[PDB]
Parts: C-alpha cells; structure tokens; sequence
C-alpha cells in the first residue's frame, strides 16, 4: 500500500490546481481517500474525502466549493481540484487512506505531501 | 467538535514515562486516533482505536480512555519519539484534529 | 423469563407487552324481534305474498322451536331439596348433550320466567307499527320490539301507494321479503343446528333485524367503558328463549359481560426480522405471541382474540400447550429454535425496539448520517444492533431515524450465537419430511435387526 | 366396530349417529338474468351514466364469453356413430382441460339447444320493465327474466322524477349502478376464471340479481322435501350457458339435485371430555366425526358438509383415508390414541350420553343430590361414569340432572385403561417436533456408522 | 427443468403455464370521505339523533387520530444534511415499530403536505350537499369529497318529508345512521389497530362510503389496461392521512400501482389425476402450483394471489422455500413423491394436455370410438396415455373427444415407474404419525443404549 | 326407605349357622351395612358393604346380597355373638336402621 | 381414632343441651361426623351429620330445627345443640365417624354414648 | 381353444339361417367372436363381431340388417342369423376368436367353416 | 380403408426368399396381421402385430413395417407354404382384408 502525490508547484492567485494521488497495493474502489491540509504553525486540517468507484464524497463546510474531488478507477488515481487559490492556500496537502465503513475514519497510510506555494 | 489538547508543549528526558491528553468537546465513545508527525514527514498512525495499537507500532506506546477524556502514554521514552502528537475523533463529519502537542527530548 | 437478547440475535425483536382480558359476569336484557312487518296501512297492495312469506317463516322457525322444546319439556323445579341446586333436568329424556348444552338449557329455563311475562300483551307485540317500539313487560321493566322491515314499509311503500300501480308495490314488497329471507337464512337456516347455546353473537342475531345491531345495542343501553372491545371480540352474545309460530316473533336474551384482566398474566409480541447465516437469509420459526401466565410460558390462539394497543381481549381462554423444545428456545437455548430459508423478496429486514434498531445490514444498505459511511455487518453476525453509542442517526433509504441506547450487554455485536436447525413449513413439505424421516427410521431399524 | 367403552374412558363420549347423504340426479331449469335495468320511463334523467355502465359491463362480461366460446366452437354432434356417445369434442383445439371441465363443456353443449330457443324473442327480453317477467321459451315451457335493478328504478327513481332535481336523480342512478357493480365484481370479476364449470352455487350466481336467490328459487318452484338442506349444503348450483354483449343478459341453467342416503354408511360424533392423568388434565386427539361405510372406518372433511340433527348433507364425497394407528385407536387400542395437555380453563369437563354422565370429577365438584355428599374420582381414574345404579341424581353446580343406566360393563369404574403418548398440535410446535426427531434420528444414524 | 413425463406417469399432468406479475410503482391520489351526511334541508326532522351519531363517530375515530399523531408528532424535516434523506424520525419517542410501520409513517409525512392544502376550504367540505363533490385543492389539482349517506337523505328522506310524520322520518334517519355504523365498525372499529400502514385495500376503505368503491375508482380515473387485475388482487390500497374530529371526515391517499412481469419467472400448474397401484387408487401429494424463477424451483402461496388465464397477479412476493426431496421429486426422482390413498368416490380420474389424454382406465370405462372396443390398463400401469397414434377418438362416457399426438417417448405405456411412499394428510393423522415415529425412534435409541 | 328385618328375635345354640335378613323398601344396590350392639356398649361395624367385611371383624361373619334382600350369615356361632343386629342402607337421606334382630345364645 | 363424648346429664323440659364429641387420630376436617339417637326399646335413629371445616350439614326431617350441628376445627370437636327438651328426648346419643364421600355412609367408629335424662 | 360350427346346408332364396359356433377352452364371455364371409374367388370379407355376455355388437355397414348376432353364455355358443338369403349369400362362413380389448382385432382361432348353398 | 396387395399372384422355388407387400389406404400404425389360407381349410394366423410372430408359427416367416407399407418375408421357402396370403388392419371398423396373394411352389 503506497500513495504517491504530485510534485510541488508555485501558482499565482486566482489559479487552479489538480493534485493527484496514485494508490497502489489495494482495491482502489473500496477504501475512502481522505484529503488533509496542513499549513505551518496551525496544525492539521481535514479537507474532505471521496469514495472511489461509487463516487460518494464528503466535504468540510469550510472547504466546500473551494475544493472538489474526483476518482479514476482505471488508473487508480484520486484528484483534488482547488479553485481560486489565495494566500491562505499555501499549505502542505496530504492524501490519506481512510477506512471502508462507518467508524473507521483513522488514516492508515499517508502520501508524501504536495507543497503548494501561492504568491502574487 | 473541538479538541483541547494538553500540554501544548512539553520537554521530557530519555526513559521517562510521559502522558499526553486531549479532551473532545463532545462524547466520541471509542472512536479516537493518535498520530505522530516529525519534521518534513507525513504523520504516522500510532493508535487507531482509543486503546488499540496499529500495525507496526511498537508496544512501547499505549492509549487509554477515561470516558470524558483520552490520553496517550509513552513508557521509557526514546530519542526517536520527538515531534508532534495529534488526536482525531472520526466520530462525526467533519473530522477534527487536535491542537498538536510538541514533545522535545530533554 | 424470556431471554430477549438471544431472541433478538436470531431476529425475534421484542415488541409491545399486552394484558390478557377475558369476558365474565354477564348481565341479561330481553328483547323481542318480530320477523314479519305490519302492513295494515297497505293491505290493498299485499295480495298473496304474505301468506307465502308466513309459510316460509314457519318452515324456517319450526326446527328452532322443536330444538328448544327438547329442553323446555324436560327441565323443571327441584321438588326434592333445593339445598344444592334448584333446576332439575331429565337426563334420560335429553339423552345426549354436552356441558355447554346443559348450561345453556339451564339459562333457558331461567329466562323462561321473563319469557312468560313478555308472552303477555302478545296482541300489543303483534300490533306494533314502528321499527322500534317500547312496551312494559312489568310495571318497572320495559321490553323493546324490533320489526324486521317496518322502516321500509313505512317510508318506501306506504307513501308511494298511489303514485305507482298496486301490482308494482306488491312485487316490491315481495322482493323485499325475499331479500330479508335471503340475508336471514345464512344464520337462522339449517346452520342453526343448536339454538340452545349462548355462544351466538349479537351481530349474527341482528340478521333478523337486517344486520342492524347498532340499533339494538344503542336502544338497550350499555356501559361505554369497554363497549367496543366487548363488541369486536365476539363477547356480546345472545340466546333465543322463545319462538312464536303464530305472531312470528322471537325473544332474545342479550348478555353484556365485563372484561376481567387476568392477574400476573401478559402477552409478548415478537417482531420477526430476517437474519444472515452462511450467505443466506433466514426467519426464525417461533410463535409471534407468547402468553406468560404466572411465570408459565404457553401459546395462545390469537386468531380468535382481539388485539389492541394495551390488551388482548378474548371471549374465553385460548391458551394452548407448548413443547419443551420451544419453551427452552424462548428461554435462551437458541440452538433449538427452528429457522426457514427466505426466498421471497418481501420480508421484514429491520425493526425498532425501545429506540434501538435491529437491522440485517447485509440485505439492506444501512448507513450513518453522522459520518455518511455505510455500517458493516460481518459474515459471522446474524443481525446488527444500532444505538446512539455508535451511530446516533441511521438512514435506511428514504428514512432517517434517531436511535436510543441499548440496555443490554455492551458486547452485543461481538458475542456469538448458536443457530438452530432449518425447517420447511409447507403442508406438502411437512408430509414429505415425515416420509423422509419415516423411511430413514425404517432403514435404521433394518440395520438394527 | 368402534370400542365406545374404551373411547369413553379416555374422554371420547359417543354422540348422535347421523346418516350420510350426497346430492345426485339434478333437474335443469333455465333462467335469464338481465344485468341492465330498463330506464325508458326515466330517460330525461339518464344522461351519460348508462353508456359508461354498458362499457363497464361489456368489459366485465367479455372474458366470460371468451372462455365459453372455447368450448362453444369446439363441440358438435358426432357424425361417425352415436352408438357410444353423441357429443364430439376437439381435444386438440381445447388443449388443456380437466375431467370436470370436459363434463361441464358437455353440459354446456346440451344446454345450447334451449339457449337457442331463449335467444329468440330477444327483443322481448330487452323490453322487460319489471323485476321478474315470465315469457314463453316454447309453447309449453316458460322462461323467467330477472332484471338487476328494476324495482329500484320503478319505485325509487320514477315516482320521484319531479320532486327532486333531475341531476340528483341521475347521480342516484349512477351510484345505484356502481353499487351493483361493486357487489357483482366479487363473484363475476377476474375471480371467475372458469365459467364453464357447474360448481357455482345459486347464492353466488344471485349476485347478478342483487343477492336475491330466494326470489329465483321461489319463482322457479322446487320440491320442498329437502329444499333447505339442498340450499344450505351448496348443492343447488348453476352454470352460465350464454352471455349476450348487446342486450347485456346471461342465461343460467340451475340444477336441483336430490339427496341420496348412502346405504350401510353413517357418521359418528365423539364429544371430547378432558380426563385426568398424573395430576394433570388431558384431551384425546382424535377426529370428532368418523365415517363408517360398509364397516370401513375413515375420516371426513366435515367442514364442507352440512351437519343436521339426523343426517350429514354434502354435495360430494368428502371421505379421506385414516392411519392404521388411529383406526386401531378407535377399535380399542387406547395406547395409540394421542393426548394433549389442557392449559386452558375453558374446556368441556363432562358430557351426557344415553342418560349416563361421564364427568372429570377431579376438576369439577360433582355431588349426589340423593345423599348430599360429593362423588370421588381416584388418582388412577381418568373419568367417572355416573348412572342411577350409584347416584340417581347428580348435581354439577347450578344443574341437577337425573341419570339413566349404563348398558356397558358393571365394572366400568374399576377396570383400568392404557393411555397413549402426549402430543402438541400447534403448527410451530409441529415443526419443532419434526426438527427434534430429525436431529435424534441423525444422531442414531451417526452412532450406527 | 421439471420432468413432465415422469410426473404425468404418477398422475400430475402438466397444465397451463402462467406469468408472474407483482405490483410496483404506485401513483397517489387524495380523496376526502365525509362520514356524516348534510341534513340542512331536513333539520326539523333531525331531533337528537345527529348529536348521538356525532358522539359515536368521535368515539370511533379518536383512536385512529391518536395512532396517527404518534408518527405525526415525531416526524419532521432533516435540518442536518439532506444528502442521504430528507425525512427525520425520532426513534426514541416512537419506541417500537416495524419496517412497514416506518415506511408507512414516511409516506404519511409525505402526504401531510397535500393534507394541509386539503385542510383549507374545510368550510367548503362541511357544506357539501351531494354524494360526490369536486373542489379545488390547488389551482391545478382537484379533490373529491364523498359523503357517506347523502343520496339516501336527498332522495329518500327529503322528498317524503311531508307525506309521512316527522317522527317516522327521524326514526328512519336514525336507523340509516345505525346501519351505516354497523357496516363501518367491521373495518374501522377496534380491528383497525394500525391505521398507519398502507396495506388497507380500497374495498375495505369504501365501507366508509357504504361499500361503493366503484364510484371512488371511476370518479378518480384510472388506467384501464390492468384495472380489474389490480383491483381483484388487493393491489389498489389506501392510507388514512388525516382525521378531523370537528367536521367528521377523513383524507385517504389511494395508491394505483402497475404490474411488472417478473422476468425469467413462471408458474406451472399440475392437474392431479388418480393412479392405480396394487389394486388401489392413489393421488400424488405434490404442490399444484410450482414457481420457477431463474431455474430455481420453489413453492408459492397461491391462495393470496389472483389466478388468471395468462398470468398470476400478486401484490407482493409470495414465494416460499421447498424441500430438497420435493425438488428432486419434481426433477425426475419419482420415488420421493408421496402418495395418498383414494377412499372418496369423487376424484379426478382423467385429464387432457396438448390434445393427449391421460386416464386411469382401471376405474373409468375408456373405449375407442374407432373400433368400439374398450382400452385396457394392465395391473402394472399407473396411467394410460391415449393419443392419435393408437386411438384417434376416445369415449369416456357421455363425451367423445378427438386426440392429438404425444411429443414424448413413444414407449410411454411400456416403460416402468418408481412409486413413492404412502402418506396421510389429516392433521390428527399427522399428529398420530409423529407420535408413532417418535415412539419407534425412542425404541431404537433404547436398543442403542 | 323402611327396613323389614327378620327374625325379630331368635335363639340359637353354640356352633350353629344362623342367618338374619333385612329387606329395604327400595333398591339400595350395594350400599348396606350390618352392625352389632351389646348391652351398655356402642354398636360395632361388622359389615360395611353388602359382601365386604370391616377391619378387625373376624372372617366368621359373612354378608350376602340377593338383589331384592340382604342377609348376614354367622358360621359356628360363639357365645360372644349375643346381642342385637341392625342394618343400614346409607343409600339416601335420611339413613334408616333396621328394626333390630335380638340374638340370644341358647 | 377415638371419639370422646360429654358426660351424662339431667335436664328439665324446655332446656337445651350442647353435646360435644372430640375426635382424635385422623384429619377432623375431612370425615363427616354423624349423630345417632337410640331410645331404649325402639332401636337406633339417625339424627343427622355435619362435615367439619366446610360446614356442610345434612338433617333428618324428623329432627330438623330440634337439633343443630356445629364444628370446631381448632379443637377438633363437633357439637350437637338440642333445643326445647321433652320427655321424648330421653335417649342415648352417639357421635359416629362417617365416610368422606358419597356411598360411604357406614359408621366406622362410635362414641360411648351420652345418656340424657329429661324429667319434669 | 376350439370353435365348432354347424354343418353345411342348402336353402331356398328368401329363407333364413341360424349358424352356430360353439367355443371351448376359454372364457366365452371375455373374447369377441368375429364372423367372416368368404365367397370363392373374391377373398375374405368381414361380417361383424359380438362380445358375449355384455351383448356388445359391431356391424359391417354392407351386412347390417342382413345378419344379426346373438350369444348364449350358458351353452357357450354364438349365433349368426342370416335373413332373406339370395344368390350372393353362397359363401363359406367362419367364426373367429377376436381379442378382448382395443387393438387386438387379429383372429387367433377359426372355425371349420360353414358352407351355405343357396339356389332357386 | 382399402388394401392394395402386391403381387396378385407369384410363383417361387423351394428355398428362395420371397416378399409379399400390402399397402393400406390410410396409416394403420402397428395394427396389421398376416394370415395364410390353404385349399379347403380355414385361414391360420401367421403374424398378428406388424413385426410379431404368433404362437406356433415357425421363425421362418417374418413381418416388417416401413410406416407407409407393410411386408411379409419368407426365408428358405418350403413346399407347405403354397396357398393364399391375406393382410388385415384391425385399426378401424370395419376390418378389411387384403386382396389375397396366391403363392405357388415352382
Ligand atoms: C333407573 O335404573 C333402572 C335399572 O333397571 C333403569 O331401568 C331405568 O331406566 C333408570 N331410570 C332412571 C329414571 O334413572
């Protein structure tokens, strides 16, 4: 079980990102893929989650609309699309392997972390 | 659901037993997880249910639940345990992480 | 007593507890039902229809009178000693009878005293011109006479006696009487083999009044505390105590019982829920209603009893014995509870009890609204118990329901269960099973020999 | 044949003996039922209700005609020879049928000859203005036409055609026709899958006349010797032989059978009495009615037969076979008669036969009025036999009864009796018992291996 | 799948194949049934009967409203997240419920939105003076109000208000209301324990309109493709969604489903024919209707289903499991098919299938019309198969029938057949058989010990 | 129900077989008892059912029933058998005793 | 089983007696206690009977009202009360142990007899 | 099984014949007795058949009315009565033992043949 | 139902296999019988079902059915086989015999 993320990038404000997380070693269409934010000095912050295959998604209300989730079962890759980047989006973004069912929200495996830099 | 995590920062010596607690603002029952993060690396899952250790985690760590509050105990602290410790409830949407306790080897 | 946790693990979720009520101590009221209308105001349009109607009524009511006179002629006062009882029967003349027939004959003899008073003013009964008429059986007691078709005569045939030809009025009266006889013969015909017995309900007796038992009960008067429960449970009965073949009326003694609650007795309902076992769906084969009386577990013939919100009302004691295997099954030995495979797509797959949801989440998509994730049932779990310690709010399709807390063991979903043997409850399949084990037993005996 | 003494010792007191009567040799009478009233005198208040009613009746009666025409189109005269039979069927065209369907199709073909004569004067049938009308099917034979709602039109709508608004009259006619259709559809609707068969009783057929079968039977005429027994036992049946979709009537051939008494055959009733065994109360599980035909003992489906005082009247032979164990139980081997525990408080505890009282005096307080002392039943006695050799007058509560003399053994109360095995008769308990002995048989076979 | 040749050899002649149809996807229409007539035009002859009627109706309808308000007060919109569902219940307050009760409460909550619109113009409902009245629930949607006894008031009591004494009019109104209550209480009385459920058919609901469901269905409008099959199979149901105790009306949501044919599923009928074995007559104990779904054989509770010429229409899935022994019996293992002795003289002795006649010629005199000689059945033949290869035209008494050609083996009458074990199907005989095998098993276990 | 008892008085020698009969006015079936009374003493129950001897009574006495009439037989009469003999029916209320046969040792 | 009676007494006419019979050796509340009269020269005469405990009594029609019966289960004693004594009441009165049930009216055990003397 | 016929006879036209066939060795009332005609040079011709005991008869349409059949079970003898003899009736007549049921119409045993001569 | 029998007459030598056929005008299925008649004697049943030999008939004769037509085969013809051969259907009333094939020993 390994989750590989896209490389670090620098984006101007008002642009968009398509962060990718490729998952290997397990049935991609079964386990929820969670997405977590971490800016330095403010701790971790849960962005949302997507169930691949079924297309079920759950959103944090502070991030709904700002971020969207998509899944590709053929290539076993989850996508997070960030729209209207601002100075507050300069953070490290992790893709984590959630559970399969209710009460299993702990994150077994994590990605290496995509560092997003935003500046005018 | 907010987490009040104590202590915010702490320094402990090698071999000393240490305890880090975090109180959710509501009863989350068994569902709580403890993660450890180091500088420049993704967090690692230490404890996934309030008293259950994860695969690959050494038996040195332990987790305890007192109903109202949850705690993590480290026995015979070692230099590789420095970093930050977070707690998550996964009881309800959205999932909330703890404030993050900074443990430094003294 | 009953082990509700282990029963719920095999799909028998406990339901509402009801009380056991039985009728007793009836009060008697005498009424007269005249089976022929008065057409004195339309006699020019009667013709020969009522002579034929009188002949038909005499033929109908003759066997009833003949069956009553068997006990009328052979029951009297006890002239020897009334220290023990006051009603003497002649058992040689009666010949063959049951306990109920003898008790009903005793009641008929008791009612004969009032029937003799009602038999006075017979000319007043014969001259009634309204559907319901009150007369004085005694100076302090009244009697009500109900005429079978007097309303139709009074409001349908008399007011139109001049606007239509008289032959049409005669034909309409003839069909009215024939329809009355057609309704009546389903109850008072040859099916009334035993008119002595007092198990004949007021609804059946009211067919002599055109099915209008509400008029009889309302006119007589009643206690309104349990009147509907008494009426719907076939507890208000009546008995024919006199049949007149000249004036063509009968005298009926209506009994109004009271409902006594059986102390230290209750009835438990078990909601059946399909459970999962070896990639298949099963229903436990146990009684749905269990009667517990003085800590004694037994069955009950619920089909003859009225079920309400709070109590089960019956006109008699319908308890039947229970096998020791089912008694042990209901007390915790779940390995003795039979089960049947589910091949139909329309079966109950979840139920609610005390705010706690017992659901077969293998066959239905149960989810938690708190997190939006589905709830998992393993292959070794028969049922899932959901309460507000793991999922405060569960969604089962179109319904979102908040759940309480389970008062049983906290390890309900982790403990195992012993599963009983499969069965098939079709009658032809019952015969096939009997054939199979008979042949196997014969083979075993052949090996023994 | 039956050992009545040993049966009475286990609580099966012999009852009245009845004869066995079966219908046979029916006579045929043709009637016409017109399902649409004549509204010629009320046509200003008809509106569009009658066209919709005609469409609904056509939709109802089209499948009946289509099912009749299967046998109408495939039955004819035999041109080869009439030495054996005169009715030729095409079995290939019919395809799938039963013996009863073929016999009913034969009867339909025989009735076609009279249906063709009744089909003449169809304009005379269409012009009927009364509820019952007589016409001449032949110069020597008459036919009766019954109109479904003609009396209501004649006496309820026509005389009030001016006193109320015409729209109200139209609406009332509409509800009358709709109620007639609602009553009819329970019998003549999709449930009438097989209109060919002649097992349709006159009570069910009279739903096309508003449930007034008394009018049909009285107008047709009948033999009054066994008319009520024929009618109540579902023996007077009818068959639809023609359906007209233009005039909206049907032709029904009513069959009036006679009752033949089956010679050397009778039915014996056994009154069940609870008996005492090992400080407990039991009732024997045997058939209550036993059919003895030519000294052959068998069961009978008495639920489909009419039970009277003297005979049992059935429309067909309802005998079913009996197990050898039960046959031996009824002939004296009381060790093979099953018994069930009594947990209900309402069960028969005594009975009377030929003036001799068989009572369970452990559970009821039986006393002798001659001496005033109670009568004793020992723990080894199942039942007590009381006659006027030991107690001429017995009191059982509110009743004092004189008793005859027993014609059996004088040592009835001293001789012993062998008691059979306990059983449980609940369906769920039947399944539990089958499971238990199946598991025990499997264990025995495992030990055998 | 099924081995029809071997089944026909033991007397189970194959019959017509029918499709399996189940109701689904119902459409909803709201109606109002007012349980009290408008007597505004006859108020001088009202008296005190209407106040007593109102009190009786309030007593009848109070438990219904109380049972509805359990779910009315505990169901609301979901303010948390409507991503999964939009109907929130309180499972703690409800306490004990089933899956059907919860689904019916959901449907009641959905119908509350239209019930609130219908509760407007309540004064317009109160002032209805006709049996059927149309009003506007919305600017684009109409609602129909049906008054319980308005036609009787309008056409029987109002026009005769001056021709008869006013007291007689009051008494007739009282009798009409009492008869209406007598008819109503059989359905809406204490027997209506659960008014929430939507399994209550329109025929039962129409008792509040005097049994006239045809008026309701016709006035509402329907799709005529399968209307009679929907109606007769108890598939058109309704649910009470509002009860008003001031105006005395109810609001009923009628459901009109469609019939979906279950794909790759059919029902096979087996005509039973008595066969000959060892100088005796036997009938196979095999289910008459077998449901084959996706090549899976099972039983079906066909007593709750409507049987038509082409398909079997049911309101739900009535499939029940089948024993492996009967499943093997239907696939060719005729040694496992139980048989029962024939002691009755009225049993089917021959049948026709695809123009080929299967007859028990030992007990009936079958002859060939081609030659005039009888057809012989040997002692080792259970049945005779007669087709047009040996007897083109067979006579069985009064019927001469031409035959087709058998599509099975040409050696049907020469091949042997394995015969299953005898059984007895009486309930008392079932208990006796269970007792016998239990005693024999106990003896075998005693020998084992 | 009256008893006609015969003989009213009788004298018999020692060792002689004697018979005392009593006829009820109605059929009392089995129910009849024979009592013996001596001077100044309460009666003693000899026979309680028409052919059954009581406890403690020697087998010397015997009772017989002929349907219509009942009798008591004494074989090898002994001097202690002097006194009065009564018969009772206990078939119906009231119970009626016999007239009393006086037996004197000759 | 023993039945013990009261002593002999002399009573004036018009007086009353309460004759007692104490029963030992058996269940007093089960067996009927019969009462028998014997005047000299006229044979035995059955007065009546009482079932102790249940209170059931049977009376000879020639003695009803003249004699009454009572039972005391605590002391196991039966009582016969004689009212309005006359010269015809000068007789020996016995208490006898009847049967328990129907058809058992034979008297198993007797008392010694209470001699009543009545004189003006 | 033997079938014995009557002797040859000469008859004038318009007369009648009663040909008899006595059957021995089998149950007479079970098997159909067939009657066959054979004039010289024209082949065999089936006259009819009779089932003894039951009285069932089957007739050839070219011979119905001309010939009638009777059976005597007491003497086990079948009879053909020929009426209105003509020159066409000069033929040899056989009695044959048919089958018992349908499909068994073959003639197992035959009579010796009654020769009928008809001349003016 | 008519029979067309072939040949009308035939002469065969001793020991030669010969075949006589007859065609009914309608399908008679199995039901057909072959009879042999000699001069001055009643016919004898040779074959009673289309392929079944009668009792007492030697296995030398045989019968065959081709559905449409029926035939009789004689193998190793012998001098006692001279005479006439007929075929009957017994399928329907009336029963029809064949034309009669005359077989003469050559
Ligand atoms: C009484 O018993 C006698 C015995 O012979 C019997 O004949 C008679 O019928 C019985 N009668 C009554 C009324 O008990």
């Amino acid at each position: 079980v390994q989750l590989q993320q896209s490389g670090a990038e620098l984006m101007r404000p008002g642009a968009s990102m398509k962060i990718s997380c490729k998952a290997t070693g397990y049935t991609f269409s079964s386990y929820w893929i969670d997405w977590v934010k971490q800016r330095p000095g403010h701790g971790l912050e849960w962005i949302g989650e997507i169930l691949p295959g079924s297309g079920d998604t759950n959103y944090n209300e502070n991030f709904k609309g700002k971020a969207a989730f998509t899944a590709d079962t053929s290539s076993n890759t989850a996508y997070m699309q960030l729209t209207s980047l601002t100075s507050e989006d300069s953070a490290v973004f992790y893709c984590a392997r959630g559970g399969r069912y209710h009460g299993q929200g702990f994150f077994d495996y994590w990605g290496q972390g995509t560092t997003l830099t935003v500046s005018s | 659901i907010q987490m009040t995590q104590s202590p915010a920062s702490l320094s402990a010596s090698v071999g000393e037993t240490v305890t880090i607690t975090c109180r959710p603002s509501e009863n989350v029952h068994i569902y709580l997880a403890w993660y450890q993060q180091k500088q420049g690396k993704s967090p690692q899952l230490l404890v996934y249910n309030a008293k259950t250790l994860a695969d690959g985690v050494p038996s040195r760590f332990s987790g305890s639940a007192s109903g109202t509050q949850f705690s993590l105990k480290i026995n015979s602290l070692q230099p590789e345990d420095f970093g930050s410790y977070y707690c998550q409830h996964f009881w309800s949407i959205p999932y909330t992480f703890g404030g993050g306790t900074k443990l430094e080897i003294k | 007593i009953l082990h509700y946790e282990k029963l719920s693990k095999i799909g028998l979720v406990k339901g509402v507890t009801r009380k056991y009520k039985i009728k007793s101590n009836p009060l008697t009221k005498d009424i007269v039902i005249k089976m022929i209308p008065n057409v004195s105001n339309m006699s020019q349009c009667t013709g020969s229809v009522m002579e034929n109607y009188k002949t038909r009524l005499n033929g109908i009511l003759t066997p009833i009178k003949g069956a009553l006179e068997i006990y009328k002629n052979n029951t009297h006062d006890c002239v020897g000693d009334v220290r023990l009882a006051g009603v003497c029967m002649a058992g040689v003349a009666i010949g063959i009878a049951t306990a109920a027939q003898i008790t009903a004959g005793v009641a008929l003899y008791e009612a004969m005293k009032n029937a003799d008073n009602i038999n006075k003013l017979k000319s007043s009964i014969e001259s009634t011109n309204e559907a319901v008429v009150k007369l004085q059986e005694t100076a302090e007691k009244t009697v009500y006479v109900f005429t079978a078709l007097q309303d139709y005569i009074n409001t349908n045939l008399v007011p139109t006696i001049d606007k239509i030809p008289c032959k049409q009025t005669e034909l309409s009266l003839d069909l009215a009487l024939s329809k009355y006889l057609s309704d009546l013969l389903f109850v008072f015909g040859p099916n009334l083999q035993d008119p002595v017995s007092n198990s004949m309900t007021i609804q059946a007796i009211s067919q002599a009044f055109g099915g209008n038992y509400e008029t009889l009960l309302r006119t007589l008067g009643y206690a309104t505390e349990d009147f509907d429960d008494l009426l719907e449970s076939d507890s208000i009965t009546g008995q024919i105590i006199y049949v007149d073949l000249s004036s063509y009326y009968i005298i009926v003694r209506v009994y109004f019982p009271i409902l006594t609650e059986i102390q230290q007795a209750y009835i438990q309902e078990l909601l059946p829920v399909s459970f999962n076992n070896d990639n298949s769906e099963w229903i436990s084969i146990v009684p749905n209603f269990i009667l517990v009386r003085n800590t004694l577990i037994s069955n009950i013939e619920i089909g003859f009893c009225l079920i309400t919100k709070r109590s089960v009302i019956c006109n008699q004691d319908y308890a039947t014995p229970m096998t020791n295997n089912m008694r042990e099954c209901l007390t915790g030995s779940t390995e003795k509870c039979p089960r049947e495979l589910v091949v139909s797509s329309h079966v109950p797959r979840f139920a609610l009890s005390n705010g706690v949801l017992f659901a077969n989440c293998i066959s239905v998509t149960c989810q938690c609204q708190t997190t939006g994730r589905a709830i998992s049932q393993s292959g070794e779990q028969t049922l899932l118990m959901i309460d507000n310690t793991t999922c405060p709010t569960a969604v089962l399709g179109n319904v979102i329901i908040s759940l309480g807390k389970y008062l049983g063991s906290v390890n309900y979903n982790s403990e195992g269960i012993a599963i009983g043997p499969p069965v098939f409850t079709d009658k032809v399949d019952i015969s096939s099973q009997i054939s199979s084990m008979n042949q196997s037993l014969q083979q075993s005996k052949d090996y023994i020999k």
